[PDB]
RNA sequence: CUGGGUUUGACAUGCACAGGACGCCGGCAGAGAUGUCGGUUCCCUUGUGGCCUGUGUGCAGGUGGUGCAUGGCUGUCGUCAGCUCGUGUCGUGAGAUGUUGGGUUAAGUCCCGCAACGAGCGCAACCCUUGUCUCAUGUUGCCAGCACGUUAUGGUGGGGACUCGUGAGAGACUGCCGGGGUCAACUCGGAGGAAGGUGGGGAUGACGUCAAGUCAUCAUGCCCCUUAUGUCCAGGGCUUCACACAUGCUACAAUGGCCGGUACAAAGGGCUGCGAUGCCGUGAGGUGGAGCGAAUCCUUUCAAAGCCGGUCUCAGUUCGGAUCGGGGUCUGCAACUCGACCCCGUGAAGUCGGAGUCGCUAGUAAUCGCAGAUCAGCAACGCUGCGGUGAAUACGUUCCCG
């Protein structure tokens, strides 16, 4: 079994690339599992001071990074050139594990 | 919202101990950031010290002192004809009710003593008797206004 | 000129798609180093053929290129002498093979860059700039699939050293709506007395492309 | 905390110098430090940007860099 | 098993109500230990204080997001939502004061061009 | 964007500090990023054109 | 710029007359350039495809100048509600109607009557994130009921039922009712409800204004030079001192400070990097490295305002840290004219700052927070993105500005 977890930046590339990649295994012919996405990698980090006299608009790390985890079955040589051929969104940091 | 008339008004809660509409706005005002328990406890403890000192209801004395600490003018800065005058403006009900409490809160910290209970209690006694620090500080705001009245007809 | 940015880059992330794209881990710099060189070479050589848009993807380090010309027959006169010339030049420049596939667009009158090149050539053709713009608009708006066109020629027109900027529009050309899918083309021409620029916008229709 | 900058450019030179055990001026743009005792016994050429001032060396001299003796300017009062 | 959710602008808490003396089994501590400001302790009980039921029912809440009062209001709305799964008789008594209606006021949008939330640098009238 | 620097940067010298970023598009060494690979303006161009992700220049 | 190279070049190329050595690996003169050196001494084959040394040749290189020749773009009038085109009519005309006029709205979205009938540009319109629900739904992550647990880790079986997870859909359309509305728009209130009347402000900066920053993002004809203004490096400095000034830290203290102890979450990035238990220190740090293309590990199970305890008792002080001598740490071949940091000591203006000026009606301005890339290294406390607690006020556009 080979797992694939593609990420995204602008809240849409995640599915725009999932519905295109996870369907290539079906186009080639094989079974696949449903969607199971992970929220994000957040990793609090806060050490810096500020002017301390005009110090307002309290905000911290507005950002979203979704993950789409789905497995693949029946791995063949023709099933590896599905994503490497083109990466249209430029934000999907896909990793085949 | 701003400069387009008064926005939708927000209600105000009342306390069932004394039953007054001027003993909760002050609480909400003194509820500074992070300080809501100690100040409220001190105010509650001083509300009875004042009742014992003045021998009158904790709210009637304050209602009467609101008029004793009621000013008539407020010094401003209005520039016209190459000169900046201290042209004041007439007092209004709500404006005065707010300014009196603002001055009371600002002068309750004038005394650099440590005892906050005393700082908050002994001031109301003198204010009701006619010698409060707020009553004394309210004199200059009217003196300067009367002095600058020579050019206070522009209604601004 | 105000903030009349190219609208083609506003919906490419919602409705339309990107022209060139690839993936590079610590190699984007070296990849663009050759991409810009290929872009300069094509702008120098193939511009005479009427290139519209060069999509430059990247296979496993060898080649992935696609071009959409407008005059099929001039760039390929005799197989080997003209079609393979650019391939050999690119192979000599960059040490990688090139499986160039020259395909033709559905029509030239529907592309923004092609009509831009046409107007730039008509301007240097010494013909009246106004009549040239009118003819270009009429040719491009012969309802192939389009619904609006907007051309703006600026520079030292009229064979003088002045600075004029005409304006013309047809149909609907909304720029504040995402459901437009407007195509834009940029280019600059050089005459015997100065430089000239042309801003073109072609609105086809309200295709949501969900 | 006696491990400051090693000044390899001068370390190699003083090494090849003590390999022959001579006392000559090391012509190099070394104005960084002379921390290691291997620099003792030999003379170097200070490069402060303008000129150089020779000085004698010995063993009881430990504690500064090679250029902080006299600044790029001169103190004379008038 | 009744289990609801209560969330604020940035907070969210899973709540479950049960019959028992007043106690909030938080993630390792209690209400008096998690809300010592003495104001959040009243804000959270605001819906259960309109019709006194604190000493009659127990709460089990797992909270996250937001700060102290953020989680306080999240658990408040959580209690407001959970009170309907047992007896809707108090639904009007709660809606009259205002509950189960999260304040639509939250963080707005900002980005380059400006530096703070709907705030521009001072410009002197010269 | 000096033709000497644009070559010295991509050159392969025998030192570490002798290497720079020196964006290849034009040669502006200021604000040239790693993942983007372009200077401030060279990146903002394609950003407003929507060529790359993470671009929202809102609030005036 | 102080001085020294190359001065057909440091970086590309079309032709001549000549080559297998250029290219590279080490020392040396060295301030380095650069030159002299050692090694390699071409990959094809007779014709040269690739290489460059110099020799002649046109050329590279201009960061040499003008946003008053241009292409192309922050910030502003302004998110202000207006700006134009086809036909028709009218006057010999610049030209008028449309677009004057009534209402609600931010609005020219609507209509009404009128020589007007239509449309474009903004608005309107669509939608991201947010505000609530349903379908799809289990990993590296949560845990109800079962077990394992013992305290740094649901770490480990099982439940998608719980929200976080996010593709689609319902859901806020003046949609309905009551009063006002030519009985036309529209408005106040009532309802489910998470949001109700352009929920929230946003990408959207419209015909144009100021020849508005920028010939230093880049291209560009004319003007000027090329044994040089091209280019290399050792060093100087754009941070020098008492200043006129500015988005404007540290502070001026009881709504403050000190130390020992002390809970939550919102929540970016990691392949030549974040970097833990524990040993080394009072501290910047050092030998080392589990984990790591990561809901794990790492900024630690992950701060403080506030929070329960001890205290100073209203002062140039135990708040305040600048500067200074000295241990130095840090990344850097290089911390000296010149970066950041802890600590031993000396311990300055300043006691909430006059005339004036400036931000701010809903999670807005303050009171505790954040930094990645821009760097190998730090001015980074100003920026591009950005969490939390949480009040004050509102007679109206007479008044200053647009
Ligand atoms: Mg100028
Ligand atoms: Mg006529
Ligand atoms: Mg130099
Ligand atoms: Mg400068
Ligand atoms: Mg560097």
């Amino acid at each position: 079994k080979i797992r694939i977890r593609l990420k995204a930046y602008d809240h849409e590339a995640i599915d725009a690339s999932a519905r295109k990649i996870v369907e290539t295994v079906t186009r080639t012919g094989a079974s696949v599992v449903g969607p199971v996405p992970l929220p994000t990698e957040k990793n609090v980090y806060c050490v810096i001071r500020s002017p301390h006299k005009y110090k307002d608009s309290r905000e911290h790390f507005e950002m979203r990074t979704h993950k789409r985890l789905i497995d693949i079955l029946d791995p063949t040589p023709k099933t590896v050139d599905a994503l490497m051929r083109i990466d249209l969104p430029a934000s999907v940091d896909v990793n085949i594990q | 919202m701003p400069r387009k008339g008064p926005a939708p008004k927000r209600p105000l809660v009342n306390d069932p101990v004394y039953g007054s509409q001027l003993v909760t706005q002050l609480v909400n005002k003194v509820l500074l950031e992070g300080k809501k328990s100690l100040a409220e406890r001190i105010v509650y403890g001083a509300l009875e010290q004042a009742r014992e000192k003045t021998g009158t209801d904790p709210v009637v004395t304050l209602k009467r002192a609101l008029d004793n600490v009621k000013p008539a003018l407020e010094v401003r800065s209005r520039r016209v004809g190459g000169a900046t005058y201290q042209v004041p403006v007439e007092v209004r009900p709500d404006r005065s009710t707010t300014l009196a409490l603002r001055w009371l809160v600002n002068f309750s910290r004038q005394r650099r003593e440590k005892t906050m209970v005393e700082r908050l209690a002994n001031e109301i006694l003198d204010a009701s008797n006619g010698l409060g620090a707020s009553v004394k500080r309210r004199e200059d705001t009217h003196k300067m206004a009367e002095a600058n009245r020579a050019f206070a007809h522009y209604r601004w | 000129m105000g903030q009349k940015i190219n609208p083609h880059g506003f919906r490419l992330g919602i409705t339309t798609e990107w022209k060139s794209r690839w993936y590079a881990d610590k190699q984007y710099k070296d990849y663009v180093k050759e991409d810009v060189a290929i872009r300069k070479l094509l702008a120098t050589g193939l511009e005479r053929a009427g290139i519209a848009d060069v999509e430059i993807e990247r296979t496993r380090d060898r080649v992935r290129v696609d071009i959409h010309t407008a005059r099929p027959g001039i760039v390929i006169g005799r197989r080997g002498t003209e079609a393979d010339r650019i391939r050999a030049d690119l192979e000599k420049l960059t040490g990688k093979q090139v499986q160039l596939n020259i395909l033709e667009v559905k029509n030239p009158e529907s592309q923004a860059q092609l009509v831009a090149q046409g107007v730039a050539e008509q301007l240097s053709n010494r013909v009246a700039f106004r009549r040239a713009m009118r003819k270009a608009i009429q040719s491009a708006m012969r309802q192939p699939n389009v619904k609006g066109i907007r051309v703006q020629c600026s520079g030292r027109l009229g064979g003088a050293e002045m600075s004029r900027s005409e304006f013309y529009r047809e149909g609907r050309v909304p720029l504040h709506t995402l459901r437009a899918d407007i195509d834009y083309g940029l280019y600059e021409a050089k005459t015997t007395f100065g430089r000239i620029g042309v801003k073109v916008w072609i609105y086809k229709g309200d295709i949501v492309g969900g | 905390k006696k491990g400051p900058f090693v000044d390899d450019h001068l370390l190699k030179k003083v090494d090849v110098q003590n390999e022959k055990n001579t006392k000559q001026v090391i012509k190099t743009w070394s104005r960084r430090s002379t921390i290691i005792p291997d620099f003792i016994g030999h003379t170097f050429a200070v490069h402060d940007g303008r000129k150089h001032v020779p000085v004698f060396v010995t063993e009881a001299m430990v504690g500064h860099k090679l250029g902080e003796f006299a600044p790029t300017r001169t103190f004379k009062g008038h | 098993p009744i289990q609801t959710v209560g969330r604020r602008k940035e907070a969210v808490v899973r709540v479950r109500l049960v019959p028992g003396t007043g106690q909030f089994n938080l993630d390792g501590r209690t209400l008096e230990n998690y809300f010592p400001n003495k104001v959040h302790q009243q804000l959270i009980k605001a819906p259960l204080v309109t019709v006194d039921r604190v000493d009659q029912f127990d709460i089990y809440a797992h909270l996250d997001g937001g700060g102290p009062s953020g989680q306080a209001g999240a658990l408040r709305l959580a209690i407001a939502r959970a009170l309907i799964l047992v007896q809707p008789e108090d639904r009007p008594a709660l809606k009259k004061a205002g509950f189960l209606t999260r304040d639509p006021r939250a963080i707005e949008r900002k980005k380059y061009g400006l530096k703070k939330a709907r705030k521009a640098p001072q410009y002197s009238k010269r | 964007a000096k033709k000497a620097l644009v070559h010295k940067a991509n050159k392969k010298p025998k030192f570490a500090v002798r290497a720079y970023t020196r964006c290849n598009k034009c040669g502006r060494p200021h604000s040239v990023y790693r993942k983007f690979g372009l200077c401030r303006i060279c990146l903002r161009e394609m950003a407003h054109a929507g060529e790359l992700p993470g671009v929202q220049k809102s609030s005036w």
